[PDB]
């Protein structure tokens, strides 16, 4: 059944190198859903962060329609190994490092719906660059983004659009694996840009990270007040015993330096 | 290739709600067409209203709003104002370039309607002497200021040789327009039936010649 | 406030090539990409192409591939547009319209320029030829100022005697030569028992011609 | 089964000399598949009782493409989870007190996927924190007391003690 | 304590479509997935489908693919169920039952709702057709159709209408020596009829 | 397709040990069927008992317990209680959906048993005139509330009386021409029949 | 169209191992454009730095000309997988 349906699609002349046809010659519309699994290693020195997400792409390829109306056949067929299919050559413009997960079997899923609609799902681990602004360092908020766009195909061939309903989703155990920050807000936007090689469609998801304060309260503010307050208890020593005063003022000052370092 | 279509003209009173539409010839207007709406005030003053995904130009009043009613792009002015009277062009994005419409002349009513005064002028004998023959058709005192001139020689409508000026505004807030059908003296005598029918806001006025 | 001021009107002969400018001010010039739109009398609005100031990158409408060349001068915050092999068809008003998004393409229009009127014609100063327009055998008469250049031409009636019912229509650009016509409405029975001379003046060639209407 | 580890951040198969896999096909059609895998898993930890805490770390296992109608995971009936003898000896900082074998099947937007979950319980060794934190701090606090026995006239001595122990306290904590 | 309160009973004509609700309270709503069960008079319990509040994800029984549409409103902690192209067969009691596991599918039922009774019918008011029945102590019967010892049994549904009988045991010496009759009233049709039980 | 089977009804006294069973038609009930057990008290009160792998609903008494006795799912109540009298549905998971059983009506004894008083009425002449003949087989005074009518038929659901002995009516529908007969009720043993 | 244009180029005898021919036998001229994306990790101890850039090379390979003057065909064709080209 399924193996036969697949065989019927690739027994004819099908070229995975050729872009799927369109009714009006328009571009291939690729809907994108994105599921963040974990956001970790938020490096402030190199201004980058790691994040593991599930990319989900969906487009229409009439050539792959087998059931059409169906209603007698299976809704969709899982694409097995050894069958090539044209896919959006999407990449992450601000990715510095990327890994696909291939443990045991590669972590991918491709479905071919009867009408020719394709669902593509893949796990990807990224290390993205995220320029940060430390004006209010201790109590700051940073905004980190994942950009997504086609590399070779221009605006006449491929166009990205965020899924209409819940384009960005978070796994439940995301905030719990992110102890240092608090993921307050997310946004889903477009970043299409015009380059020297053409106009390329582009999506951009954005998370907003609010730095946890409890640490800096205990490891910076509290201890410094406690240090400054100590420098005051020398105002209560007789003016004759200056050694005591200096020892206090000097020690607290030195310690102040250390802590800051 | 691909053509964009708009209402020739529309009418509305101050306070009412009017809706302009933009049709694609290749099919339904989808989100990847990025329907844009541009306003042209008199004296060549263009400004953007809506466009892109669902973003708007800076300062575009709240009464303006875009949507995809049916299978074409719409531009809805909720609570029309006097200054809102202008020409509205919509533009669709087809793959890699923009295609504009014919524009819609929205009129925010300020006076009673007025049907056009059509006149047809045969070629002067002085001009026929130069082997040229020009049919002139004048249209005055009409409102709203949008018409549609159509020529027909000997029953058959003409496609080429015609030139119609853009609705010019009169001193009395009404509009005028002229249209010239060009022929040769030897070709003006070759026939004997000429028609210059002017359509305005529905219905039609025709002025023939023989 | 932002502003896009374009160069003045230009008159050039066919075969030549001229370049119109669009000086931007009131915003970070290099952040918004520029569109060029052509409004001709013969057709609708046409999209020529666009350029990204920051990038230098350009994308043209297939139609104007080779006709227009978009460039940009970052230092002076000015966007330029070359037009090559100018012909009759290039006679139009060219606008420059900014894109809406900040350092990205949003595909929606912000502000436009006042426009630049380009007139392409291989004509020399040519006095008009006035032909009378009488109604085929309230009456309406008219003048036909045919084949003059350049604009403008002014038309009166009886040296100003009659002003009511006078309509001087727009001109059309045909055969490199302009051409308009002016009508005047009078009660049928008065004509032709009253002198109805139209006064045409073409200051560009010092031309003054009277041609009274007659059946 | 195209099984993967949902909470794996990094994974390596061992391929030294020949790849470390074993596949057996029993006469009845039963298949045995064995493979060595090195993982780096995410394990959210809770440090409320930091010095004396217990963490629970898990390895999740599920199919990626096949839904609940095609593939279903079940833990072996007898001893589903086993430990090599030299595991606790290579784990000096903690004490693996308890293990559990559970199911984590979940319903997603792409369907309902079968899922197993093994869980180890790690109890932090205390000997280190006793010697490197508690003992030395008591020893530090006790020192601050030996200044109560210096004559009230020699305040330089008192301050030197109180101040030094305080500074040192800071350092240690840092 | 947790609770699942469903919408009230509904009466709708065939062809139409209505939507019943299930407001959850007493637990983190978005943590447990919801099942929908259909209890009809004609068949057993049927499993319609399930939805994950947190996920939006749904999985339907092949049988109800297109008949039911599970949705969820996180803000109001409410699970909804659409029923399209309603017909006679859709007349049933629809329950909503929570899954047992916390932020994962455990495949076992926790709490159910009180149920929602959906009646899909296209018949107007009709007068009860009373037909008398008859064979120590003799038992007599009275049969209402298409609408001491006083036994009125449940009411079936014969051909899109109702039908019940009425037993009544008495000493045989009071029949037919005395007139045994049964009163059959019907408020909705304003019709009361009597049938004399004769031997 | 796949069907689930349960005992029509079972009886037990307070304190005893009763066992309900759930059978699969496709074969033996395995662990990937995730046998579920649901209780329905009168007035439409549903609650889960057992299910999944070997987990139970919150508050489910210790006396309840699940197992895979033989090749079908079992639900064993050790030390039955008065309130334990209800209808028990078991549900099996077949690949991607649930399939329920017919349910088992467990009765925890409270009143001495009683034989069903049956009476078969023929179709009146007013019906034969309408051209539609109907039979009625009223069943009064019986306990527990579980009868099985055996003659186009349609019997009503057991419903308690004023003396706590459930009652019911049966309806065999025919046509006037067909008319131109006997009802037997089997109740927890003997079989009362009338013609 | 595009797939056909590509097929026409590689159906003949084309060797991606052979350097593109020149009119005067001169060398292949490769124009280079370079776009720096990020310059990071400027290590002063090991005296090195990391940088991510986009390399852009352009040369002429007459063997690959399909439209020549074109003006009836597409300006350019995107090279799909499975077609070798000298680089
Ligand atoms: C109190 C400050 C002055 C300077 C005092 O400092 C000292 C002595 C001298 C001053 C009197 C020394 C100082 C401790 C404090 C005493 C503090 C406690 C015993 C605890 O905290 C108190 C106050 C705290 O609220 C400030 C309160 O939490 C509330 C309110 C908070 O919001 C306002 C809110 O976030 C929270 C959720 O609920 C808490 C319940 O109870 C204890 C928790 C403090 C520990 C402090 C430290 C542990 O390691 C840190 C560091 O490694 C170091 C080198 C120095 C330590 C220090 O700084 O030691 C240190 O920072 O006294
Ligand atoms: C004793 C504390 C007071 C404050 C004394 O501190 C000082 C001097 C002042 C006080 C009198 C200083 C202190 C050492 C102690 C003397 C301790 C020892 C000589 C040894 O330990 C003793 C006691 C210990 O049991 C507390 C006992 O183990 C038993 C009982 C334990 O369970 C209760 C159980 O776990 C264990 C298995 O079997 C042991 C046999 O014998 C020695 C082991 C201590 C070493 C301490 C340290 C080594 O590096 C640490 C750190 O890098 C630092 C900076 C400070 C050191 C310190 O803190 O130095 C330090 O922490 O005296
Ligand atoms: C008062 C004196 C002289 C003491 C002496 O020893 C001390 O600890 C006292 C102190 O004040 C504190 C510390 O700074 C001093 C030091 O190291 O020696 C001296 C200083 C000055
Ligand atoms: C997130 O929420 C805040 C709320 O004030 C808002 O300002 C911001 O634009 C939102 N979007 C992003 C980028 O997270």
């Amino acid at each position: 059944s399924d193996s036969k349906i697949l065989a019927h699609l690739f027994t004819s002349g099908y070229d995975f190198r050729v872009r799927p046809p369109t009714d009006n010659g328009g571009p291939v519309v690729v809907s994108v859903n994105m599921l963040l699994r974990t956001i970790s290693k938020i490096d402030v020195v190199n201004m980058e962060y790691s994040a593991q997400l599930t990319l989900r792409e969906s487009w229409i390829d009439k050539r792959l329609s087998y059931g059409v109306k169906g209603d007698g056949q299976p809704d969709f067929v899982i694409l097995t190994v050894g069958h090539q299919i044209w896919m959006p050559d999407t990449f992450f413009p601000n990715e510095k490092q990327a890994y696909k997960h291939t443990i045991d079997k590669p972590n991918v899923l491709i479905r071919i719906h009867n009408d020719g609609t394709v669902l593509y799902s893949v796990r990807i681990s990224l290390v993205l660059s995220c320029p940060m602004y430390l004006q209010y360092y201790p109590m700051d908020v940073q905004q980190c983004s994942i950009d997504l766009a086609s590399y070779a195909y221009t605006t006449k061939d491929i166009e990205y659009l965020w899924k209409e309903h819940s384009p960005l989703q978070l796994k439940v155990g995301l905030s719990s694996s992110l102890p240092s920050f608090q993921l307050t807000n997310t946004s889903t936007t477009y970043c299409t840009s015009v380059t020297n090689t053409g106009i390329y469609s582009c999506l951009r998801t954005t998370i907003q990270l609010k730095r946890e304060f409890s640490f800096y309260l205990l490891q910076l503010y509290i201890p410094s007040c406690m240090l400054v307050i100590v420098s005051w208890v020398s105002f209560w020593f007789d003016r004759t015993a200056i050694p005591a005063r200096v020892t206090l003022g000097v020690t607290t000052l030195l310690t102040m330096t250390a802590q800051s370092a | 290739q691909a053509v964009v279509t708009q209402e020739s003209a529309l009418t509305t009173s101050p306070g009412e709600t009017v809706t302009l539409t933009c049709r694609s010839s290749t099919g339904a207007v989808t989100t990847i067409n990025f329907a844009n709406w541009v306003q042209e005030k008199p004296d060549h003053l263009f400004t953007g209203l809506i466009g892109g995904i669902n973003n708007r130009a800076p300062g575009v009043p709240a009464r303006f709003s875009g949507s995809l009613i049916g299978d074409k792009a719409a531009l809805t002015i909720t609570g029309a104002q006097t200054e809102d009277e202008a020409i509205y062009f919509c533009a669709l994005w087809y793959s890699n370039h923009w295609v504009f419409g014919g524009g819609t002349k929205l009129t925010v009513l300020g006076q009673p309607k007025s049907s056009p005064s059509v006149t047809l002028f045969p070629p002067s004998s002085e001009e026929l002497e130069t082997n040229k023959a020009t049919l002139v058709c004048t249209i005055t005192d009409f409102y709203p200021g949008v018409v549609t001139v159509d020529w027909k020689v000997d029953g058959t409508p003409v496609t080429q040789g015609m030139e119609t000026t853009q609705p010019s505004k009169q001193s009395n807030n009404k509009y005028m327009a002229s249209s010239y059908l060009t022929l040769t003296a030897r070709a003006w005598e070759r026939h004997s039936s000429y028609s210059c029918q002017v359509t305005h806001e529905g219905h039609t006025v025709e002025k023939s010649l023989s | 406030e932002v502003q896009l001021q374009q160069s003045g009107p230009e008159l050039v002969r066919p075969g030549a090539s001229m370049k119109i400018s669009c000086k931007a001010s009131g915003y970070s010039f290099t952040g918004y990409t520029m569109n060029w739109v052509k409004q001709s009398h013969g057709k609708n609005l046409e999209w020529i192409g666009l350029i990204n100031p920051y990038n230098g990158g350009t994308s043209y409408n297939q139609k104007f591939k080779g006709k227009a060349t978009l460039t940009v001068d970052k230092s002076s915050s000015t966007a330029y547009m070359e037009l090559l092999s100018l012909t009759s068809e290039d006679s139009a008003v060219y606008y420059c319209a900014r894109d809406g998004d900040y350092y990205r393409y949003g595909r929606y229009f912000d502000y436009w320029g006042q426009g630049t009127t380009l007139t392409v014609s291989s004509a020399k100063t040519t006095p008009p030829s006035v032909y009378p327009l009488a109604p085929g055998s309230m009456v309406t008469l008219g003048c036909l100022v045919k084949g003059y250049f350049p604009e403008p031409v002014t038309v009166t009636w009886n040296s100003g005697s009659l002003s009511s019912g006078v309509h001087t229509f727009p001109a059309v650009l045909q055969s490199d030569l302009y051409t308009l016509s002016s009508s005047v409405t009078v009660p049928s029975s008065t004509w032709p028992s009253e002198t109805v001379t139209c006064n045409v003046a073409h200051p560009a060639s010092s031309t003054k011609v009277d041609k009274k209407i007659v059946p």
